[PDB]
């Protein structure tokens, strides 16, 4: 897959977690990016999104623990979620060209996380 | 006077007009917009000729 994520594992309730997925060309991130996760038994739960300039809007339902850092030369973006609870034993995904439509986005694979 | 005379003509009128077309059902591309699995976003519409 052209998009891989690093991070996760068995963490005591309350720890931190990170995911890293990167690209190469400056113009590949035109223009929208976001994040998503599918917990087993849970529907889609979008969190946040941002444009090229970096203006962000976050879903007010779970907007209390959102912190994102972005890069351009490295062509990266990181969704940082802290305070790992017991309801995150699922797989995550970062997406490039998220808003482009049904056939304008590329998906990923994620990593397994164990939470007690 | 006696003899043979040509008065009019005859013509069998037709019925049941028939129209035949081939199996022209090539592409019909509307499933990519009408009922896409994940609908396109509000400001990034998909243009498909």
């Amino acid at each position: 897959v052209q998009l891989v994520e690093s991070g996760g594992g068995l963490v005591q309730p309350g720890g931190s977690l990170r995911l890293s997925c990167a690209a190469s060309d400056f113009s590949f991130y035109d223009y929208e990016m976001s994040w998503v996760r599918q917990a087993p038994g849970k529907a889609l739960e979008w969190i946040g999104s941002m444009y090229h300039s970096g203006r962000t809007y976050i879903n007010p339902s779970l907007k209390s623990l959102v912190t994102i850092s972005r890069d351009n030369s490295k062509n990266t973006l990181y969704l940082q979620m802290n305070s790992l609870r017991a309801e995150d034993t699922a797989m995550y995904y970062c997406v490039s060209n998220w808003a482009s439509g049904s056939t304008g986005d590329y998906w990923g694979q994620g990593t397994l996380v164990t939470v007690s | 006077e006696k003899g043979i005379y040509q008065t009019s003509n005859f013509r069998v009128q037709p019925t049941e007009s028939i129209v035949r077309f081939p199996n022209i059902t090539n592409l019909c591309p509307f499933g990519e917009v009408f009922n896409a699995t994940r609908f396109a976003s509000v400001y990034a519409w998909n243009r498909k000729r």
